[PDB]
């Protein structure tokens, strides 16, 4: 019965049409250092073939620099460590 | 009344994470400021260790700036090996022992980072923005923090951080606090600030949060969502 | 606490604010185990002062570390008076009296208090809530933070406060902070809380701040829906 259950945009169409549109998220998902894209588009045709949310099973990541005593070093950090693994 | 104080510098979590080495030193200050000072180290097993050799000592100006670099692998400290330092002086025959070790056994718990922007009152005052990055419900101690603006790093004196103090509800656990103060122009411009922190209990050992002017309690949304082809093919 | 030394611990500002009275103490270190210690308080002008409220019990340090007690309204301690503990000992023909003063001459600065509500991330978690009170730009470093639930007091165990840390990025303008941990349900109930601070460099010797959900929500919305078959 559930025609489409895209978790990228949380669009579920039971044939009901449910779409959650979280406001807090940066334009670019690759890094947080990007404008805040408030616009949201939900093309049903395209969706039935640039994500906004994050899947529960998906654990994104981005590389960031760190400097303590020596030289700047790049280390990976997960945007949702709870999903990855008080 | 000359008070002979003694200090000891053990390793740090940031050192093991980046330098992956060990650095333990012990010195005495607030006493006769000159050379001819006796210091020695000995592991838990009683064996010798890397003694201070070719290391800096008190300057000729009675400036006590001695340092130490114990070339010992991080694993030995990780086990919490009992390093005993014996500080003695020519005019102080009495011995003075200092035992340093890692506490064996702790209820490791993941940290809980947060980020809050400058209060509306401070921003309205237009004197200096302040951003808070706190870490609650985490143990053990020795957590490093760093701050970054627009991806690039930032100087240490541009921000301050608190030590891990005991927590009210969780005396075993501790909490840390960091404040970054800047002008009222970068944050007002919309600078996306980021706070990184490295704790042992964390799985990845590193985490971060971020916030900019808009994400800092958006005074107003500008949502303009459009739902093209509400029904077609799919439904 | 050895080698014949007497330390003075005058009433601190936090002690003045809480106990609401002065209690000067002249701890005697390396004091031989000898009772009948005549450590009688006396003003710098030599005027009579209520003697110590007895000597405390013994200690494992084999020294009768006396604890002098004093009481005064408020102004004497604020005035140019200097308390003097006699510290009388039979085995000391030349005893030294411990002097306690109230030094002044420090640059004044208005404490700037900022109360900030629980982080937006904590709202989703729902597991608990925390409130942060930050204080900056003041001197000396003798602040005292307290939390009040609508004027009412609260058990001090449910909150904590850091000491005053320095501010290297400022000309020695000390800063500090404190936290208060509460259950989430309490914060979602919309209750109010107040972070009172006691510091000498104040007009009325107290400052008040408060925040709730009202000052933690957006101002307006600009939603715009667009539905079409295109
Ligand atoms: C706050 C608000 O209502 N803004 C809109 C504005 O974006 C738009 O350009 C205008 C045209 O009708 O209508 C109004």
């Amino acid at each position: 019965i559930v025609l489409v259950d895209n978790k990228c945009k949380c669009a579920r169409i039971t044939s009901n049409i449910r779409i959650i549109v979280p406001l807090n998220n940066r334009e670019n998902i690759s890094d947080p250092t990007s404008p805040l894209r408030t616009r949201f588009v939900y093309h049903l045709s395209d969706l039935c073939k640039t994500c906004y949310t994050y899947d529960r099973n998906k654990c994104y990541t981005a590389v960031v620099p760190l400097v303590y005593g020596g030289e700047t070093k790049m280390v990976e950090t997960a945007l949702t460590p709870d999903a990855c693994y008080h | 009344d000359t008070a002979i104080r003694v200090f000891a510098i053990p390793p740090s979590f940031a050192s093991i994470f980046l330098t992956k080495s060990t650095k333990l030193t012990c010195l005495v200050t607030d006493l006769t400021t000159y050379d001819s000072v006796t210091i020695s180290w000995t592991r838990q097993n009683g064996e010798a260790v890397k003694t201070h050799t070719n290391i800096s000592e008190s300057h000729p100006n009675a400036t006590f700036s001695a340092v130490g670099e114990a070339s010992i692998c991080e694993d030995d400290w990780n086990s919490g090996e009992r390093f005993t330092c014996t500080v003695t002086h020519t005019d102080l025959p009495s011995p003075l022992k200092q035992t340093i070790s890692r506490p064996k056994g702790v209820a490791l718990h993941r940290p809980d980072v947060y980020l809050l922007p400058p209060a509306r009152e401070q921003l309205n005052l237009r004197e200096s923005a302040t951003i808070t990055c706190l870490v609650t419900g985490f143990s053990p101690a020795d957590v490093f923090v760093q701050w970054m603006q627009r991806g690039q790093p930032l100087s240490p004196e541009k921000y301050v951080t608190s030590a891990p103090m005991p927590e009210p509800q969780a005396p075993g656990r501790y909490f840390a606090h960091s404040i970054l103060t800047v002008s009222e122009e970068e944050w007002n411009t919309g600078e996306t600030y980021t706070c990184v922190v490295a704790h042992e209990a964390l799985p990845n050992r590193v985490t971060e949060r971020t916030v900019d002017k808009s994400t800092g309690k958006p005074t107003l949304y500008n949502v303009s969502l459009v739902m093209s082809d509400t029904a077609g093919t799919c439904y």
